[PDB]
Order: structure tokens, then sequence, then C-alpha cells
């Protein structure tokens, strides 16, 4: 229904809610 | 089927139908056939030496039945004998004419021949 | 399998479709009781889906209670991830965003409660984005129940909790196998790996991951929720449970609905609702799979039950659970050939049996149809068949043929007649 | 088709919007870090969301920003479907024609377009706004042989409302995508009831 | 001719549309058969005696 | 004290644990054909035309990439291995257009020495035959890709040893080809020593380019000084 | 396999296996050793000492006749290091057999 914004959806609320990550490394 | 005089055709508008793919020289029991190619200016490949010794060459038909593309023929004319030695030996240009010499002897042979083999 | 059948009560194990499509409490089923099961020792939930066994959604056999008690027992380096397949690849398949559509609220949990007993550390689902309108809102569905805090880091009561990264495809087969997927979800072009490097739970992304389905991790929170002594309730000694059918092709109103196993078929495709076309004289010629199963004729298919091995018993079986029947007007021959058209156009290829040997059928095919030149042919045409099965990696080729292997199988003449239909054109 | 470029817009040139780099911000925050090196599916389809098709000059943009060697991109372009390497029109729509969807002759909502619409299959109208397509494998065969335009589906149709949802389309009306008559979800219909309960009084496995 | 076409050569009908009849033509007419190691001998009437072959 | 006995055709041999088939099978004197295995660059798996058949066990497996387990009898020679390896090479030569007599390694190909000795006898097929169209690279390497048996043996060549990352794979389905999307010409040092990896004819070196046909030279070993490696 | 490949034929080669077999029985001083030649051809491989007296037990007896001699002739190897060989080669006129003696040899 929105065509484009799929913004606030992956920037608003994952954002900052996506912790830590910590993801390690690989640097490599 | 008779063996004889060497010929190479052309197509309709003349092609000099042979490719220099290197055969009818390598199953050659006597080593006569001598080809050098060497790519001809628009690209498409050709000769340039071809020699064909008719001293050596033991008529044997296994060079009219090597090539794919059909080109080398063993002439039904038994149009010989002259007098040196330094002649026989055949270049390319001295072939094309005496298989442009007659190609209405060979071109009606095949086509009672080619269906069997 | 008792009284042959296969019911539908208000008792399943999906709780709701028209009722409520957004966030709460989860009025009345879900998200009931969390803390207890997760501060319980892991393993506890290992092997306690036993009771019930699953052998799966993925379109196969071996059972989902096994591989995650499998391998991923221990942990050393490096974490443990979760693919979640939501993809549809066969035809007609369409079970999947049914579940998506009006009720996400589950899956999330679904993973959350299952991905403890992988140990795992992140979630990643996948989606054909060829969705474009339902699968955007599962983040809404995220974030209105994940912006309450009931998952992440810690939610709820637990050390260990972590969130579920939606990702997209677009042209994809690539849900077609496991070792695609954890490929194509990396950004490579998605030529799927060799079967066994370390098959897919060593060589993973960066590290070990386990590849589930959609109903397999669905169904696993309400099956460890309750469980029992009913998890094992329809279907012999073998293959339990009740999972979801959706019917296409011919009906009075092809529809979703869940069935328990050992159904036959000729109570299952009259009902739900009717059988539209004839019940017979029809002749109800039928395709067990989506596209991974041949035909069956009018024989022992509509007594025969929808038990898995009940249909190796045929000379196919079939896990992708969906149907497609036909009755007189449909050729088969020319209804065969759109199922063929299709493969050529969704393969890889990479191997040299898949890639070049596909296309040698799928170009004599449009002969046959449209019929031309004449027999002998379907006697080759059964061997290039019988010479693509150990010849390729994935699954797409041993999927391949099937459905001409069997055409080849249960129906001679159709074809010996029409080569001659053209034959006699032909004078 | 064919899948070589004659040097078209080598720079045409193309950029990202300053809105849009603030989301690349969230993308790559998605996976670990050393492996990122590919979030490029969703970030070069964005470019094409953006522009609306994406010209050689964006295959070669988000390299700068992915540090990738340029034909690690127009590979992965050159693979999936939903990507158009070459211009379209405004409305670029897919009638699904496979065996399930032929079973219900989806050649009705196919053609008799020809004879509404006025082209031929894989051509883009004289204008823009219209092509025409057909593709395989998405959402349901459980409906009628389902339509797509762009973003939507228009599922169980017929010859007859289907002249209208071009047709109110060409007057810039959009008609509800969803399977427009008989049953709105797709239903059972025959135990659709079932009177939804809580589960049964819970409390069961707790052991 | 014998018919396995390893030994054979192809007509001229078949090394001149299908592939596999230049491969069999075309390395048949530079190095020979594989005939496999070991020895032999053979014996014939010709008309005036024997004729040998080891 | 680490290393597996292995029967490869009923012989015992010694393998070190993580040496594959193809690895033993070489130990005791055999060749399982080869196309996309090659010592010096990487493996993959797409050629298919090595399949040993391992003994008790229905389905056939690949020797190029694959462990060797507590011995296994590795079975190279029985009528089952034999189904298989006639029918890979009957598969590859589907599209092959009518070259040799003209395609410049029309002497060494392996398109040419497998099927004779290995695989098939004549063919059925009959009409197809898809022809792409070629490009260029450079003035050496001369490309009709009209033949790639498609090993991907060029490629991972490339982002291997000569560090240069430019040629691909683009396509899907029965069509794709391997040069390089854009008009991009790869030239560099080493990378005119792509002609000695392309199994069939598709890379064929520009000088050269019609002169002799390998049967008739003379290999006279030497050494080459202009430079310091020699 | 029937149409294009030689059909054999079991019975030659049981007794030229018997028959053979004990002419390594009745001179050992000599015959080193003896085999059969899967298309039914015996090769008797004898030191060079034994070749007048061989032949002289073939020459004549009742159960081995060859009377004819056919092919005498030779085969050269080098990396053998007794550079040649010799073949001798009689039909026992009876008996209807061909067994061939091998004897190596230098030049010295
Ligand atoms: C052409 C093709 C399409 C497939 N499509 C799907 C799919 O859409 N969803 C899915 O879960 N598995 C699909 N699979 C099979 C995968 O193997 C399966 O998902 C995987 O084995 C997971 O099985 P499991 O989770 O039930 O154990 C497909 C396989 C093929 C060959
Ligand atoms: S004729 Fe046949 S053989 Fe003689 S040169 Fe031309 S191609 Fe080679
Ligand atoms: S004619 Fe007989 S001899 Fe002269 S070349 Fe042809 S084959 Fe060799
Ligand atoms: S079949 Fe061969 S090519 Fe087609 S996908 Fe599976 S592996 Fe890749
Ligand atoms: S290239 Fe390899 S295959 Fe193609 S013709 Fe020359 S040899 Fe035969
Ligand atoms: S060059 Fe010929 S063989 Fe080497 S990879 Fe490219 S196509 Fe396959
Ligand atoms: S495949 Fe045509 S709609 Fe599902
Ligand atoms: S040789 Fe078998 S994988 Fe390439």
């Amino acid at each position: 229904y929105s065509t484009y914004t799929f913004l606030d959806l992956n920037l608003d609320l994952s954002k900052f809610r996506m912790p830590q990550p910590s993801s390690g490394r690989e640097s490599p | 089927r008779f063996r004889g005089e060497h010929a190479l055709r052309r197509y309709p508008s003349g092609e000099e139908r042979c490719i220099a793919c290197k055969l009818c020289e390598a199953v050659c029991p006597a080593q006569a056939i001598t080809i050098e190619a060497e790519p001809r200016a628009d690209g498409s490949r050709r000769t340039t030496r071809y020699d064909i010794d008719m001293t050596k060459c033991i008529y044997c038909g296994f060079c009219q039945e090597a090539c794919p593309v059909d080109a080398i023929v063993e002439g039904p004319n038994f149009e010989f004998s002259t007098e040196t030695h330094e002649e026989l030996l055949y270049n390319k240009e001295k072939l094309l004419n005496n298989g442009d010499k007659w190609e209405a002897e060979i071109a009606a042979n095949i086509q009672a021949d080619y269906l069997y083999r | 399998f008792g009284s042959l059948k296969d019911e539908d009560r208000i008792f399943t194990n999906l709780y709701g479709r028209h009722d409520w499509r957004l966030k709460g409490a989860q009025s009345r089923g879900d998200w009931y009781k969390t803390k207890e099961i997760l501060l319980k020792g892991p393993d506890w939930i290992l092997g306690e889906v036993k009771t019930s066994g699953l052998r799966g959604r993925g379109g196969a056999g071996f059972p989902t209670g096994l591989k995650w008690s499998f391998m991923n027992k221990p942990s050393d380096g490096r974490p443990k991830y979760l693919v979640v397949n939501a993809d549809e690849g066969e035809p007609g398949t369409c079970k999947d965003r049914e579940i998506i559509r009006h009720d996400p609220h589950k899956l999330v949990e679904g993973c959350l409660v299952g991905g403890r007993a992988m140990g795992a550390r992140a979630a990643y689902i996948y989606i054909r984005g060829e969705f474009y309108n339902e699968a955007s809102n599962l983040q809404v569905a995220i974030r209105e129940a994940y912006e309450a805090g009931l998952i992440g880091k810690n939610a709820c009561g637990s050390g260990y909790d972590f969130d579920v990264f939606v990702v997209r495809g677009a042209g994809a087969y690539i849900c077609g196998e496991e070792t695609a997927l954890i490929e194509s979800i990396e950004g490579k072009q998605g030529k799927p790996r060799l079967k066994p490097p370390f098959p897919a739970d060593v060589g993973v992304f960066g590290c070990p991951t386990t590849v589930a389905n959609v109903e397999t991790v669905a169904v696993s929170p309400t099956i460890c929720r309750r469980g029992g002594a009913w998890f094992a309730s329809f279907g012999r000694e073998r293959n339990s449970g009740t999972k979801l059918f959706n019917i296409s092709g011919h009906v009075n109103n092809p529809c979703t609905v869940e069935e328990e196993m050992s159904v036959p078929l000729k109570e299952l495709i009259e009902k739900h609702a009717g059988g539209v076309t004839g019940g017979w004289d029809n002749l109800l010629a039928v395709i067990p799979g989506g596209s991974s199963t041949p035909l069956i004729p009018k024989s022992v298919c509509e007594t025969v039950l929808m038990d898995f091995d009940a249909l190796i018993q045929a000379q196919t079986g079939l896990g992708t659970a969906a149907v497609i029947v036909m009755d007189r007007s449909t050729d088969i021959v020319k209804a065969i050939a759109r199922l063929i058209e299709f493969y050529k156009h969704e393969s890889c290829g990479q191997c040299t049996p898949c890639r070049e040997g596909v296309d040698w059928m799928n170009k004599v095919m449009a002969r046959f149809v449209r019929g031309d030149a004449r027999p002998a042919e379907i006697d080759s045409l059964w061997e290039i068949s019988k010479q693509i099965e150990g010849h390729t990696i994935c699954a797409l080729g041993d999927g391949a043929a099937w459905p001409v292997q069997g055409l080849i199988r249960h129906f001679r003449p159709e074809l010996e007649e029409r080569m001659q239909q053209f034959a006699q054109q032909h004078q | 088709v064919h899948r070589d470029t004659p040097e078209n817009n080598p720079e045409t040139p193309f950029d990202f919007t300053p809105e849009n780099y603030k989301r690349i911000e969230a993308i790559v925050k998605n996976y670990p870090e050393g492996h990122k090196a590919a979030a490029v599916l969703p970030v070069l389809d964005l470019a094409q969301r953006q522009n609306g098709w994406l010209p050689i000059s964006a295959m070669n943009k988000v390299a700068e920003i992915l540090q990738v060697p340029p034909m690690r991109v127009y590979e992965v372009a050159t693979f999936y479907t939903m990507y158009n390497r070459k211009p379209v029109g405004k409305y670029h729509i897919q009638v699904c024609t496979t065996t399930p969807c032929m079973l219900r002759n989806s050649d009705s909502i196919l053609e008799a377009i020809q004879k509404k619409l006025g082209i031929k299959v894989g051509e883009t109208t004289p204008d823009k706004l219209f092509t025409l397509i057909e593709v395989e494998c998405l959402g349901a065969c459980v409906n009628a042989p389902m339509v797509q335009i762009n973003d939507n589906y228009y599922e169980d149709l017929t010859p007859k409302d289907i002249e209208e949802i071009i047709d109110e389309l060409k007057a810039g009306k959009i008609p509800k995508p969803g399977p427009r008559s008989g049953r709105f979800s797709c239903e059972p219909a025959g135990g659709l009831t079932s009177l939804t309960e809580p589960p049964k009084g819970p409390g069961f496995g707790v052991q | 001719k014998v018919d396995d076409a390893k030994v054979s050569p192809p007509k001229r009908a078949e090394m001149k549309t299908s592939m596999e009849s230049l491969i069999h033509h075309f390395k048949l007419y530079t190095e020979g058969y594989q005939v496999p190691p070991g020895a032999t001998y053979t014996a014939i009437e010709a008309p005036k005696g024997e004729f040998g072959v080891y | 004290s680490n290393l597996i006995e292995v029967f490869v055709d009923g012989q015992s041999v010694m393998v070190e644990p993580g040496t594959t088939v193809l690895q033993a099978c070489e130990k005791v004197g055999m060749q399982i054909p080869r196309f996309c295995y090659h010592e010096r660059l990487s493996v993959a798996g797409n050629c298919r035309m090595c399949l040993v058949e391992i003994e008790k066990a229905p389905k056939v497996v690949a020797a190029c990439a694959m462990p060797v387990m507590k011995g296994w009898n590795i079975l190279t020679n029985s009528e089952k291995t034999k189904k298989a390896r006639e029918g890979v090479m009957e598969f590859l030569l589907a599209n092959h257009p009518l070259d040799c007599p003209i395609c410049d390694q029309g002497g060494e190909c392996d398109l040419q020495d497998q099927s004779m000795m290995f695989g098939s006898d004549r063919s059925r097929f009959l009409e197809g035959k898809r022809a792409v169209e070629d490009k260029n690279i450079g003035p050496l390497v001369k490309t009709i890709m009209t033949r790639c048996i498609q090993c991907t043996r060029c490629i991972r060549f490339a982002s291997e040893i000569a560090g240069v990352d430019d040629l691909g794979t683009t396509g899907r389905g029965n069509d794709m080809q391997v040069g390089t999307y854009i008009e991009k010409m790869f030239m560099s040092e080493l990378s005119g020593n792509i002609i000695d990896i392309c199994p069939v004819g598709a890379l064929t070196s520009k000088p050269y380019a019609f002169t002799a046909r390998p049967w008739e030279t003379r290999k006279t070993e030497s050494i080459d000084v202009m430079d310091a490696v020699g | 396999t029937r149409p294009t490949v030689r059909p054999r034929n079991d019975v030659a080669h049981k007794q030229l296996s018997a028959f053979g077999e004990y002419v390594a029985e009745i001179l050992p001083k000599y015959v080193q050793q003896v085999q059969v030649s899967c298309f039914n051809e015996l090769e008797i491989c004898i030191h060079p000492d034994g070749v007048i007296p061989v032949l002289t037990f073939l020459r004549d007896h009742s159960n081995a006749q060859f009377k004819s001699l056919a092919d005498l002739t030779a085969v050269d190897i080098p990396t053998r290091q007794n550079r040649f060989e010799i073949v001798y080669n009689l039909l026992s006129l009876r008996f209807n057999s061909r067994i061939r003696v091998k004897t190596y040899t230098d030049e010295l």
C-alpha cells in the first residue's frame, strides 16, 4: 500500500531496537 | 569410381573449396601432400603452398575420402607423361586449372557415386 | 489411522483467521506461557516434539524433530542463525502467504520459542519480494509487538532474546534448496552449492545455520505448548499430524482446509465443498504433488489416503501438500507441457545434466503435443528421464523428470493415437 | 532480449537522494561487519525505485558505495527477474499462465486485451504507460487467473471486469487489489464457520 | 562395414550433420584404432600356398 | 598414525585424512575423467564428468570434491559408472557446433580425447544448437564463444591467481555467456596465459592463429631468458 | 554383445590348457614358462639351452607330432637387457594345432 517508504519500517523502530549487534569479526 | 589426375573444385562463385584443415595431408601413405596455410586477408583461412608430388603418390583413394568439406578429388583423365621430372611436382595454381579444365567431367561423376558411400 | 479420517473441528493447530488481524495481548491463544518454557533447560524442548515427530513441510521426509537435536548440539566460536523459508516454489502451492497474511503474530513467536532450541543468535526470515503488500506488513507485526518489549534482548524473563531481520529476493527459486538460500542471503548469484561440503549445518553464512520451513516452525510452539498424546492424533504409527491442503484447478470452491493425515482423496476432493466437475465421468485425472508428482488415473488414488508412505506405495509420493486435478476438456499432454516449459526457466544452469538436459526434453515436448514425427521416440524420451537422477546437484533435476517419467507411465495410448492423428493427417 | 549493453548511459549520470543515504545506514546495520559487502539485493533495488529502471551507471554507482568490482554487480542484475535493465512503462502487467492458471483459462484474462488495449505481448504501449508480459509461480493458484499490475495483484478476475481494471486505471482510478468477487479472503466455504475459541483452557503440558 | 563405428568410419551422410560423427571420423583419420597389445599369427590358403602375418 | 586405508578397485592404499577420491584414485594410476577440476586452481562441481560409483549405496557420488572416509570400496569400472560417464558426454555434445576441421585446438581438444575412449558412439538429437555470439578482449585472446562447454575454468582463474577480477557469468537457464558484461578489454600479465586453461577451443591464441596443427611439431625443451626467474 | 563381437569358443581353450600343462612336466630341465593366448594358442618360454633338444622331442612322439615347421622369425627389444628374441612356429599335422616356442638371446 505504501509503494516507496520502507524507511521507518527499516529505520525507525528497527534502527534503535536491533541490538547490539555484536556480530564479531571477520576482519578478514 | 576411377582414379587419376588431381583437381581442386570450387563451389558456385568460387571459394577455392579447400579450407586447409590439414587432413588429406595426414592420411597420405606415401606422404606426397604438402600444405602451408596462413590466414587470408579477410580472416577466412586458406592455403598458400599445396604440392602433390605426382611421382610419390601411390594412388590410394585415401585423399579423396578424408576431406570433410569435399574439395580434393581424383580426376578421371589420364592426361600425363611430360618429358622432364622437373615438372610433375605440382603447385597449387597448376592444380586448380587442371581441375577447372573439366568440371563437367567431375561434377557429374560424384552424383552418380556419392549415394553408395 | 482409525476411522479413515482426518476430520476438522474448531480444535486445530491454527488459532484464528477472520477474528483479529492486528496486535494485542494475543487475546486468547498465543503468547500464553513463555517464561516457564525458556527458563527450563533447552534440550527439554528438543525431543519433546518427538511426541509428534513432524515430518516437515519442506517437501520431503526427514522429520523436523531430528535435525534440530541433530548437530548443533555443541557450540564453539561462531554464532548460529535461523533461516526459515517463507517462499513458494511450487505451482499451486499457495499454502504459504495465508499463514502470514491474516496472522503474523504466530511466527515471530515461532522463532523465539523455536530458536532457543537451536541455541541460535539472530533470526532471519526470507520472502519472495513478488509479494509486496502482504510481506510489507510483517514489519508492523514485528514492531506492533516487538516495540512493546515482547522480544529482545532479554524478552521476556530470560537472558536470551533476539530479533528477526526480514529480507527479500526477486526472481528467486532460491528456496528451491537450502544451501542456495544461505548463499543468496549473502548476495552472491545464488548457484546452490554442492550438497556435502560439510552439509548445510557446517558451511553457512559465516557459520552454522539451519534451514527450516514455515509450518515446521509455525506449529512447534503450540505443539510444545500442549503436545500430548494429542501430538500424535491421526495417521498411522509412521506419519502423524494434521497439515493444510489447498485444492486447485477443478472444484466447487477451491480453498484451504486443515485436514489430518490418511484422508482418502475421493471424500476430500468432493468435500470442501463440492466436486463441482463430474465427481465421476469427468475421468478424474489427478496430480498428487504440486509439480513434484506425476499423474494418477482413476485407479486406487481415489481410495488412496494422503498419508505420505501411502503415496510411496503408488508410483509417486508428494511432500508438497497441494492438489491439482482435471476433468475432460484439459488435454493432459497439452496441460503438462506448460509444467515443463516452466522448469526450463527456473533452473540455475551450473550442472551439465540439468542445463542442456532439460531442453532436450522441452524442445521435443512441443513435437508430441503439436503432433509430429513418429513413435519409438517415447522409448528414448523415457531413457533421458532415467538418465538424470544422481547426475544433478539439487533436487530440481530429481524434480524435473518425474512428471515426464510418470506420464509415460499410466497413459500409453493418448500419445500413440495422436502421432497417428497427424500421421493420417499428413496422408 | 540481449544481455549486453551498447554503451547507453555509461555516465547517465545518476545519484541517490540525500533522504536515501540515511536508510543505507540501517540496511548495513542488519548484517555483521566485514562480511557486509553485499546488501546488494535491497540496495540495488532501492535504486530501481528512485528511478524506475536502472541504467548502467546505476550498476556502476553502488560499487563505489559497496567496494565490490562491478562485475560482481552486473552479474546479480542479470540473474534475477524483478529488476528491469531496459526502460519500461507506467504499468508493467502480468498474466499468470501455468498449469493451474491454465486450467481456469488464463487466456481469458489474457487476450481480449489486444482487442481492448490494442497492443501485442511483450511490447510497451506506443506512448509509455502500458506494457505486457506473463510470469509463473506467484501468489495463489487457489484464485482465478489472477493478475498483477505493479505493486499489487487482482485476484479472481474475469474478462468482464478486467476491462474496467485497466480502463478505470487509464482514468487514474485504482480498484482495490483484492479478489473482487466471490469470497474476499478465499475462504473454505464448507467449514468456514468454526466459531473461534480460546485455546481449550490452557495449562496443558505444564507437567 | 563393422557396425560399432570406433573401427569403422561413418558414411558421408552421417559425418556431415550430427556431432559425434566427426570426433570418430576426425580422430580416425589421424591416429588409428587402438588395438590391444599382445601377439598373434594367422594363415590362409593363397593360390600358390599359404600366407602368414605374425 | 593419521592415515586411512581405502580399497580402490579391491586394492588397499593409504590416504591422509581429508584427501578426496580423486587424489586417492590417482595414487594407484587411474584418471577419473576431468573437466572442472584442476590442480593449481580451486574446485567446483559443475562438470559432472567424474562420477565414481561407491560400493553398496544406491546414489552415485562425484569424485572431485568429497572426502574419503574409513575404507569404502571405490569402484571405478563397473556397469554402473559406465552408465554415467556415457550419459554426460552425450549431453555436452548436444551443442557443440560442427567445428573440428578448423578449430585451432583441433589436435588436443578434450571433447575429443574423452569422447572416443570414454563415452558415446553416435548421436540422437536431432535438431537444435543455439549459437551465441563472440566479442573481443584484446589483440591476443581470440574468442569464439559458440563453444564453451562452460566448465568455468577461465573464471575461477581471474578472481584466483592473477588478481584481476573481471570475467563473469551473465545469465540464467540454457543461456549464460561468460565474457564481460560491459565492453572492458581484459589485459594484464599472466592473463595471456589463459589459453592453456580452457579445455576446448573457446579461447585460442591470436598471432599463432592459423599456422600449424599439433601433430606435426617437434618438442625440444629449452629455457626462456628475458628476465630473472627464467 | 553378440552381433558385432567375435563369438568365442571354449573347447579349443580347454585342451590346449592340458596338452600344454605337461610339457612343463616332462622337460623341466629346459622349459621355464608356458601360457595360453586368449585366442587358443600357446607360447612356451624356453631357456636358450634347449633348442635342438626340445624340438627333437616335438619332432617325434605319438602324443605330439609337430612335423611342419612354418615360420621362424625374430623381434628385437631394447630395455629387455638381452636384446633379441626368436620365435619358432610349428604345425602338427595330425592334431590340428599351433604351438610357438620363444627363446631369448643376445648378440654375443
Ligand atoms: C523447485 C523447488 C522449490 C522449493 N520451494 C520451497 C519453498 O518454496 N519453501 C520451502 O520451504 N521449501 C522449498 N523447497 C525445498 C527445500 O528443500 C525445503 O524448504 C528445505 O528442505 C527445508 O525443509 P524442512 O524445513 O521442512 O526440513 C523447494 C525445493 C525445490 C526443488
Ligand atoms: S581438401 Fe580436405 S584435406 Fe585437402 S586441405 Fe582442403 S580440407 Fe584439408
Ligand atoms: S593420392 Fe593416394 S597417395 Fe597421393 S596423396 Fe592422396 S592418398 Fe596419399
Ligand atoms: S538442477 Fe542442476 S542446475 Fe538446475 S538448479 Fe539444481 S543444480 Fe543448479
Ligand atoms: S573445439 Fe574441441 S570440440 Fe569444438 S571442434 Fe575443435 S575439438 Fe571438436
Ligand atoms: S573458456 Fe570455454 S571452458 Fe574455459 S570457462 Fe569459459 S567457456 Fe567454460
Ligand atoms: S503459479 Fe500461477 S499463480 Fe501460483
Ligand atoms: S571434474 Fe567433477 S566436478 Fe569438475
